[PDB]
């Protein structure tokens, strides 16, 4: 097949990618104060775990 | 003659006396004046009208014009008494003068604005 | 558009009362315009506003409830401060927009009494001259930095000049 | 003749008259048109002050 | 941050992996597509700053500089594609290696929170342009220009490196926001003193400032077409972000402590827009131009009000784009005349009737034509300065009349007056040259159109 | 108002229309200058319709179109202020710019490139349009500066003269030398008021206002080419004669006179603005009446009668008329336009001939441009009742009857001579002669696109002052109780102006040799202001910048200060420390030497 | 003289391929190289991103500030309150220190 | 502008070229012909009363005299002819003199609405790489061992050869392109 040539167009959109993940997981690691600030400090609503994720 | 020449308003050449010397001596000068320009215009011409030429006519004249305007400035300076004492003069004078004129005016103002008697009316933007 | 915020005074046209047998050029051009011009956008627009009452969708205006201010919490306490600075910056802002209300006033104003602005334009102006000195001694003179921190410094020196004139 | 040895940085360049380029003949066909120089010719120190655009020394009626 | 970072290093193995044939067009089509990607931080609908994680942040201040320079590498890639015809496969895939770290490495530093890590990365800059501009000069003084950019830069950021590590000791971070937040007052001690002169003189140098400017004229007339590009658009802008980052913490000094740098920089822009009018080499005149041009913002940051900053950060943007286009517009003769002397080629309109509708735009936006950024930034420094002394408007309105003067200078002497006729090389003007300054125009007009955008913290 | 604004906005739709289609591939295939003369004609007949509904209800409106920024406190957007002399103004412009593109597509017919001069001159007119119309200092400011920019394009349409880019270059020089002035107004008012729009400004009445105005002024004086920065405006004429017409005389050279007008009501209040503007239009009238006269070319005559009689707005604006001085702004755009129209007719037919020692015997062999190069000529002097009029007569009745300088109002008479009498100079020379023309004639007036617009213009002159003083509302109070002789005096100057000037050029068939005369050369050189200025300043200041800032500072010793001396010292210490002789025996003994030290700094130190 | 290689000649790009875009010397590239830039730089990245940039709502509260100013100053004036007060914060708040 | 000056110009040179300076000042001066046409002959009249003059040293005097004469009496702003340096419509033309060689980088769809032009310019150009070592060999043979040379320019000798240096005076750009 023609993939010698092209597979190399997998790069960049796989550091894109990968970085949207990089910043989802540094998302979650500063997850305190999710609910706690004294602005946006609402009761969850019914069915509702998290205020964002 | 009633015209007096200054250095923005040269002499013209029809009233140059150096101009009607027919002296043997002057007439040689000129001749070999005019003999290196027909050299050069030789040369000049034979580059312009080459047929097999691809570009531009380098000149030598302008090179060595930009070279001694900017690479042979300083190989080719020595301080003296003069050359410091301008340096100094221009590099610092203007700032010690200008430094004057902010300081006093901005110590004139805060002296204004801590006494209130500065109409500040509509100044919102600063 | 709130009448209340912007206030605009009743229109006083005077009647038209003509007195002379020409023809007035401007009244047929008009008509001429209220005809080829007016009608066909007229309708273009209210085709428009008819397919936007269906796809009807609405926005909501954020509401901030108020935080500890920058008083009310310790010195080196990153969490108060941020917090109070956020919302002094809120503030800051809304003050802003709140000066180029009145400036707007005061500018409607002077056109619109024109030759009188002198004379009829009094209540505007003094509000811009009193609502201008607030403004003053609120955030004038505040650095590029400036900040609730800078802000509460000033005015506590303004409090404290004006106490000691007080007992003086 | 070169400019004299003040330690000024002109080192060996030559001193020419200081005479704008309006000056120079006109009808005459130089190599460089708008600038009035023939190729090779020595290029005056400030060329770029006296250029037809800039400083004018001709002479004057008055 | 990390999903505009991570693409640029993967450009890297892109160009090393791609075949000689495409490695052009593949490098530059991500490079434009990552450039797309940096908008993403244009959208702050409050006021909170943008915080990704404890490394990385964004704020109005940071985001233009990295959009400008995610944009730039494109540009550089695309300028960069014809002096490096002859070269090497190994070679031409070396220089965009080196364009592309130096991307990755300018998006760090303005994206990062910490003054040491700025610190690491604003002086980890310097190797990449080192390379650029010794390896792929054209003349021989290209090491001694080296030599000058590097250790103007190394002997003014070794007493930044002492002020920072002396903070951290003191307070015990160097987070910014911690900083700002916490932020005491300095008591007027000649210790204090040293410590404001240490905190500012590398950015001072950086700008560069009026007395420490020798370094960028070298840099400019030595240096290739992108590493000209770079320099001018983004390392000069890094001192000024630099300066206004770390001057909320050196307050009160700077009321008297700013009065020498900004009477140097007032003076020197003057001095330095009059050499713009008697300098021969035309990168030597766009180079003076920029120095006096960051005058200003040198003064602005100084003086400190919120509209010099606002003014300081539109005229950093508007800057690093103009000159960027003068130097790409200077180095589209220079590929075809191989003279950098601006009286060497005249009456190019007559031949090249398009490119000089560019020079035209370009000059108009360096002499600063309303409503051009350029002139937002030019006339808020102005009022600014106006405001601290009423005597200043002196200084700045000899300074705009040399600036009228210069840029149109450059503009009568090169595309007007008679042709020059004995240049038979004078090829047509290349798609891929008008393409380059249509990019460099056009997101001046769009800035132009919505500046709100390219202003600062302050507003 | 929808019907007013619709057209304030149509206007500079229909303008900006012809710049979009030079933009396209329909250039190639359309008529360009026709079409963009048609779009300028119904840009005309659009602003026709605001024109009457002024007249009628005399109303004012203020226009925000569009918000651009908003920069904390003060926002910035696009404002149009039409009032009295914008929407006058805007139509008198129109109907000039129409005649003057219509002409042109004759005049330049031969040129390629015409399609860029007239998106050149289009350019013009939106710009100077948006100067005139604006609300804000910034977009007054942005008029300011592409009218400008599009004068510097304009002068030296042919860039391959040097003499037109150094007149361009100077335009540009002396222009922004008011543009100075125009930044030092915004910065004060955008202290002082925190805003640019003149609503805004106007409450600024019982303040100081001398630094703001003092910088109007100095706008003022560069752009209309007062005294001071007079120069580049007889120097524009290096460009082609339709520019001529156009800009430097119609409409550029009257901004700093409308600029003034606009900022009427803050100078109103302040004696030494108003004093220091009478003063400085009476030099310039009297400075400019003399230049015009012993000039043998018809552009440059023209050129210093436009400088005169901006002199006299300047001078009528010293005193507190300024509605008096936009109506003479108004009149005299017709007639100034016609006469340059007429002197490129000539020149055109003419083999390419301004100067007017070839020339004569006109009134003759032209007789249509005869005709209406003198009735712009009379209208220009105060003929009664022609457009020039009801300008004129008001101003010099002014200028009488008010508490003036003296020296200010008797230049100010001598220069009203010196009108008609550099008028019959070219009357005299340039028609009342016999032939000094090339033997070979190729004169053909014959041509529509020459001879309608002419023909518009002179319409124009003869009616349109009487039309417009009488649909004008009343602006200020004239004083119409005077002495017969302050009354006539006018007309009294005007005919002896004219009589010396006929019995003077009388004096030249006289089989006499002219003698050079001191006053005479300052007259035909100009006063040598530029002899003098252009030679010394340039001069200086060049080799400022050469000598002192780039050599000896930049190059030397900077240099020598930093970079040099620190490599120098480094140098030296590095030989210093390593010439080693590499003994043992010198080692060694440097050796014992620390030792020695160690033990001393022990034994010291306890 | 070192055995050194000669300066080499000037060259006409459009000699050979008059369709040159200053790309590539080869004619497929270089057509595809600036297919590429004209395609990912104004088609994609100026076009969309003007339009992502202008559908940014709200840029930094500069409408919802704008919203909140009507609503304090019609409140304000409703109920007689001054529209701005010269103290941001009550000062009753502030603990001013003795003397 | 065709021919090259001297190096230096000769008595009679001098004296012809004030007298047609002053002749054009004096018709600036007097604007009418016919007053004109009275003070040329008088003017003439004083030039030939000292046609003879064989005190070659009284010859330059005079010339002296008359110069500081000139300057004196000069028109302060002459009469300039509209195509002559100084005069307006000087240098009008040379936006549009764009020179022959830049015909060479016309596209082929250019070049296609052009046909017979281009073929004819093909044979110029054939006929000027033929000529072009022959004229050079011309002129080398042609200088002189001396060193006093001159910018005239030899013809062709022999048949079947063109001018030396031939092609800018030829093919050089119309005055009214
Ligand atoms: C209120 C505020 C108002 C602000 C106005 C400020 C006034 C300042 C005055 C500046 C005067 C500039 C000037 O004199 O003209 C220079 C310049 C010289 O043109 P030229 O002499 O015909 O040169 C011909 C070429 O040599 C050879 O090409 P040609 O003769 O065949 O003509 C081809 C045509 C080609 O036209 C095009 O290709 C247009 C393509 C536009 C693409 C824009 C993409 C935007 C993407 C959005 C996402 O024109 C061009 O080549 C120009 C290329 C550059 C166009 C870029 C757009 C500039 C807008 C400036 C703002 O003309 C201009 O481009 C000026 C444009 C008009 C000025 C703005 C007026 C407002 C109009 C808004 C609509
Ligand atoms: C009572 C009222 C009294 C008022 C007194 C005012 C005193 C004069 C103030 C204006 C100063 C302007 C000086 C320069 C003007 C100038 O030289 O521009 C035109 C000149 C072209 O030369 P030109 O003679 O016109 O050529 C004709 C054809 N050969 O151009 C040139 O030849 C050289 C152009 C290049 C110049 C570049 C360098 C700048 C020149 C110095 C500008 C100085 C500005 C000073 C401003 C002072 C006031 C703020
Ligand atoms: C910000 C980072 C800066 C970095 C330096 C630049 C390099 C980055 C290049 C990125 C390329 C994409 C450009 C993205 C920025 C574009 C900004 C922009 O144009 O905004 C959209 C513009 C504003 O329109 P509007 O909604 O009316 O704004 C109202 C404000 N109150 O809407 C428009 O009107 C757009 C179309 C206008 C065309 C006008 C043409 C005039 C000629
Ligand atoms: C304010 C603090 C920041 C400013 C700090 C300044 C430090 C800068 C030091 C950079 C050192 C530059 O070191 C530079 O070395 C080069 C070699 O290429 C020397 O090069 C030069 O040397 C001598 C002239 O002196 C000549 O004979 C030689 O031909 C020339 O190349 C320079 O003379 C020297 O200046
Ligand atoms: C403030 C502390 C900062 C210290 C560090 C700053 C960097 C300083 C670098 C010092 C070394 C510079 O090294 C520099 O080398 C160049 C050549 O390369 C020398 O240049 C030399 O050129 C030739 C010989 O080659 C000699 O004729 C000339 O006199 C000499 O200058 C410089 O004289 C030397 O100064």
């Amino acid at each position: 097949q023609l993939l010698r040539e092209h597979w190399v167009h997998i790069l960049v959109p796989a550091g894109f990618v990968f970085g949207c993940y990089l910043d989802r997981k540094d998302d979650e690691k500063l997850t305190a104060f999710r609910n706690k600030s004294m602005l946006f400090q609402r009761e969850l609503r019914p069915n509702e775990e998290v205020t964002w994720k | 003659s009633k015209y007096k020449p200054a250095p923005l308003a040269t002499l013209p050449s029809t009233l140059d006396p150096a101009e009607y010397d027919v002296s043997p001596e002057t007439r040689r000068a000129q001749v070999e004046r005019l003999s290196i320009r027909a050299r050069l215009k030789r040369e000049y011409l034979l580059q312009y009208n080459d047929p097999k030429r691809v570009s531009h006519i380098e000149d030598p004249a302008l090179i060595r014009w930009t070279y001694a305007r900017s690479a042979n400035i300083y190989p080719n300076f020595r301080p003296t008494p003069k050359n410091s004492l301008l340096g100094a003069v221009a590099g610092f004078g203007p700032l010690i003068f200008w430094y004057y004129v902010f300081k006093t005016d901005r110590d004139r103002k805060e002296r204004l604005i801590q006494e209130g008697k500065l109409d500040r009316k509509f100044n919102i933007s600063y | 558009w709130d009448k209340d915020v912007y206030p605009e005074p009743p229109s006083r046209t005077p009647a038209p009362s003509p007195q002379t047998s020409l023809p007035n050029p401007i009244t047929y051009l008009t008509k001429a315009y209220d005809l080829v011009v007016d009608w066909p956008v007229t309708l273009v627009r209210e085709f428009i506003e008819r397919q936007h009452a269906k796809n009807r969708t609405y926005y909501y205006h954020r509401q901030y409830r108020r935080v500890p201010d920058i008083t009310e919490c310790k010195e080196g306490d990153v969490l108060c401060i941020y917090e109070a600075e956020m919302q002094w910056r809120r503030d800051f802002k809304v003050d802003q927009e709140i000066m180029n209300i009145i400036q707007e006033r005061l500018k409607a104003c002077q056109q619109r009494e024109g030759e009188n602005y002198q004379q009829n334009c009094a209540k505007e102006l003094e509000q811009f001259t009193k609502v201008t000195k607030a403004y003053q001694d609120r955030y004038l003179d505040l650095g590029a930095y400036y900040s609730a921190r800078k802000c509460l410094a000033k005015q506590k020196q303004r409090m404290l000049e004006e106490r000691k004139a007080a007992r003086q | 003749e070169p400019y004299p040895d003040d330690g000024m940085g002109y080192g060996d360049y030559p001193m020419l008259p200081n005479r704008s380029q309006h000056e120079r003949d006109p009808w005459y066909q130089w190599d460089h048109s708008e600038l009035r120089m023939n190729w090779g010719e020595p290029i005056h120190w400030d060329l770029d002050m006296y250029i037809r655009n800039r400083v004018d020394t001709s002479p004057t009626p008055v | 941050m990390l999903k505009i970072i991570l693409p640029s290093l993967m450009l890297l193995p892109l160009t090393w992996l791609s075949s000689p044939k495409k490695t052009w067009t593949n490098v530059t089509s991500y490079s434009f597509l990552i450039s797309l990607t940096s908008l993403t931080l244009l959208w702050q609908t409050d006021e909170n700053y943008k915080n990704f994680s404890n490394m990385f942040s964004s704020d109005p201040l940071s985001t233009p500089l990295i959009i400008l320079t995610a944009w730039l590498l494109p540009l550089m890639l695309m300028a960069s594609q014809n002096h490096l015809k002859k070269d090497n496969n190994v070679l031409q895939k070396l220089y965009i290696s080196m364009l592309i770290s130096l991307q990755i490495l300018l998006i760090m530093t303005f994206s990062a929170t910490e003054l040491i890590m700025f610190y690491i990365l604003f002086e980890a800059t310097l190797i990449p342009t080192l390379i650029i501009i010794t390896r792929w000069g054209n003349q021989t003084e290209r090491l001694n220009a080296g030599i000058y950019f590097l250790f103007y830069t190394l002997i003014g950021s070794i007493p930044l490196l002492i002020a920072l590590i002396l903070i951290q000791n003191h307070v015990g971070t160097l987070n910014l926001m911690i900083l700002s937040f916490t932020t005491h007052t300095l008591d007027a001690s000649w210790s204090n003193n040293l410590l404001w002169l240490a905190c500012m003189m590398a950015f001072l140098i950086k700008m560069p400032l009026y007395g420490v400017h020798l370094w960028l004229p070298k840099a400019h007339v030595e240096a290739p077409i992108a590493g000209s590009m770079i320099l001018a658009a983004i390392l000069l802008k890094l001192g000024s972000y630099g300066m206004i980052r770390i001057s909320i913490i050196l307050d009160p000094l700077t009321k008297y402590m700013a009065y020498p740098f900004i009477l140097l920089s007032l003076w020197g822009m003057i001095m330095t827009s009059s050499i713009c009018l008697r300098q021969t080499d035309l990168k030597s005149l766009i180079a003076y131009s920029s120095v006096s041009h960051m005058a200003l913002v040198i003064a602005s940051i100084m003086i400190q009000t919120p509209w010099s900053f606002m003014g300081a950060t539109m005229l950093m943007i508007a800057h690093g784009l103009t000159s960027s286009l003068l130097f790409c517009l200077a180095n589209s003769n220079y590929e075809r005349i191989h003279s950098r002397t601006m009286i060497m080629a005249r009456g190019l309109q007559m031949v090249f009737p398009l490119m000089a509708t560019w020079w035209l735009m370009a000059s108009l936006a360096n002499l600063a034509l309303p409503p051009s950024i350029n002139l937002m930034g030019e006339l808020f420094i102005t009022m600014s300065l106006f405001s601290w002394s009423n005597f200043t408007i002196i200084l700045m309105g000899i300074n705009i009349i040399i600036t009228g003067m210069y840029s149109m200078y450059m503009i009568i002497t090169t595309q007007r007056g008679k042709l020059t006729n004995h240049m038979i090389n004078l090829q047509p003007s290349h798609t891929r040259e008008l393409t380059l300054m249509a990019l460099h125009m056009i997101p001046l007009i769009l800035l132009t159109t919505s500046p709100k955008l390219i202003t600062g913290l302050t507003m | 108002m929808n019907i007013f604004t619709t057209s304030i906005l149509l206007i500079f739709i229909l303008l900006l229309s012809p710049i979009l289609i030079s933009m396209s591939n329909l250039i190639k295939h359309i008529n360009f200058p026709l079409y963009t003369t048609t779009s300028i004609k119904f840009s005309f007949i659009i602003s026709l319709l605001p024109l009457l509904m002024f007249f009628h209800n005399n109303m004012e409106y203020m226009i925000t179109t569009w918000h651009w920024v908003t920069m904390n406190s003060m926002e910035l957007k696009m404002s149009f202020k039409t009032d009295f002399f914008s929407i006058l103004f805007t139509s008198v412009a129109l109907f000039v710019t129409w005649s003057i593109m219509q002409f042109s597509s004759w005049y330049m017919h031969s040129d390629p490139n015409i399609n860029r001069f007239i998106k050149y001159l289009t350019l013009f007119l939106i710009t100077m349009l948006i100067l005139t119309s604006a609300n804000n200092m910034f977009q007054l400011f942005i008029g300011w500066e592409g009218v400008g920019i599009m004068s510097f394009l304009l002068i030296g349409w042919w860039y391959g003269r040097t003499d037109a880019n150094t007149a361009a270059l100077q335009a540009i020089l002396y222009n922004r030398i008011g543009d100075i002035g125009f930044i030092l107004a915004m910065v004060w008012f955008s202290l002082n008021m925190n805003s640019w729009e003149l609503q805004q400004i106007m409450f600024s009445n019982n303040n100081d206002n001398l630094i703001p105005l003092m910088g109007l002024l100095i706008a003022a004086t560069g752009k209309s080419a007062q005294f001071g920065l007079h120069p580049w405006l007889p120097s524009a004429m290096e460009g082609p004669t339709p520019v001529s017409a156009l800009l430097h005389s119609s409409t550029m050279v009257v901004a700093g006179i409308f600029l003034l007008v606009r900022f009427h009501p803050l100078t109103t209040n302040n004696n030494f603005i108003l004093t220091t503007m009478l003063c400085l239009g009476a030099l310039t009238t009297l400075f400019t009446a003399i230049c015009a006269l012993t000039q043998n070319d018809i552009k440059k005559i023209i050129a210093f009668s436009t400088s005169s009689q901006l002199g006299l707005m300047m001078v009528t604006l010293g005193m507190n008329q300024p509605h008096l001085a936009f109506l003479h702004i108004c009149t005299h755009a017709f007639f100034k336009a016609m006469l340059f129209m007429c002197s490129g007719s000539i020149i055109h037919s003419l083999a390419d001939e301004q100067d007017i020692r070839k020339m004569g015997n006109i009134t003759k062999i032209m007789p249509f441009t005869s005709s209406c190069l003198v009735i712009g000529s009379l209208a220009l002097t105060g003929m009664p009742f022609l457009t020039g009029f009801y300008s004129k007569d008001l101003i010099i009745e002014a200028i009488n009857t008010c508490n003036t300088n003296a020296w200010a109002l008797l230049i100010t008479l001598i220069a009203t001579s010196m009108t008609a009498m550099y008028s019959m100079r070219i009357i005299y020379f340039v028609t009342m002669t016999k032939p000094r023309f090339p033997p070979l004639i190729s004169i053909n007036e014959n041509d529509p696109d020459l001879m309608n617009p002419i023909k518009r213009l002179a319409f124009g002159s003869i009616f349109a002052g009487f039309v417009i003083s009488y649909n004008i509302p009343p602006t200020s109070i004239p004083v119409l109780t005077m002495p017969w002789f302050l009354k006539t005096t006018a007309l009294i100057i005007s005919v002896l102006g004219f009589l010396i000037a006929l019995e003077l050029n009388n004096l030249t068939m006289k089989l006499s040799m002219n003698k050079a005369n001191p006053y005479s050369s300052f007259s035909t050189l100009l006063g040598f202001f530029p002899s003098i200025i252009h030679r010394i300043t340039p001069m200086k200041s060049l080799n400022l910048s050469l000598k002192t800032s780039l050599t000896l500072l930049d190059l030397i010793w900077l240099e020598k200060t930093i970079p040099k001396s620190t490599s120098t010292l480094h140098t030296n210490m590095t030989t210093l420390t390593t010439n080693q002789k590499g003994l043992i025996k010198l080692y060694f003994m440097s050796f014992l030497i620390n030792i020695i030290l160690i033990i001393i700094l022990y034994s010291i130190n306890l | 003289q070192w055995q050194e290689d000669p300066e080499p000649e000037d060259e006409n790009v459009y000699a050979k391929n008059p369709d040159f875009h200053g790309y590539d010397s080869d004619p497929v590239v270089d057509v595809w190289n600036m297919r590429a830039v004209f395609f990912f730089g104004f088609s994609i990245v100026l076009v969309f991103g003007t339009t992502f940039v202008a559908y940014v709502p709200d840029y930094r509260m500069q409408e919802w500030a704008r919203r909140e100013a009507e609503r304090l100053v019609k409140y304000r004036e409703v109920n007689g309150l001054p529209i701005m007060e010269s103290n941001y914060f009550d000062p009753s708040k502030i603990q001013l220190p003795e003397d | 502008a065709f021919c090259a000056p001297p190096a230096y110009l000769t008595h009679q040179q001098k004296v012809l070229r004030l007298y047609k300076r002053a002749l054009r000042h004096l018709e600036s001066w007097c604007i009418h012909r016919d007053k004109y046409r009275y003070f040329a002959c008088l003017m003439r009249a004083r030039f030939e009363e000292h046609k003879n003059e064989k005190d070659m040293m009284r010859a330059t005097q005079l010339l002296r005299e008359a110069e500081e004469e000139f300057w004196q009496n000069q028109h302060p702003q002459p009469y300039i002819f509209p195509d002559s340096p100084g005069g307006t419509s000087f240098e009008r033309y040379e936006c549009y003199k764009v020179p022959e060689w830049c015909l060479d980088y016309w596209h082929p769809s250019e070049k296609a609405m052009y046909p017979d032009y281009f073929s004819k310019r093909e044979q110029w150009k054939k006929l000027r790489m033929e000529s072009w070592d022959r004229e050079v060999k011309q002129l080398q043979e042609e200088t002189s061992p001396d060193g006093i040379m001159t910018e005239a320019l030899p013809p062709a000798r022999r048949e079947g050869d063109l001018p030396p240096l031939w092609w800018h005076i030829v093919t050089r750009p119309r005055e009214r392109p």
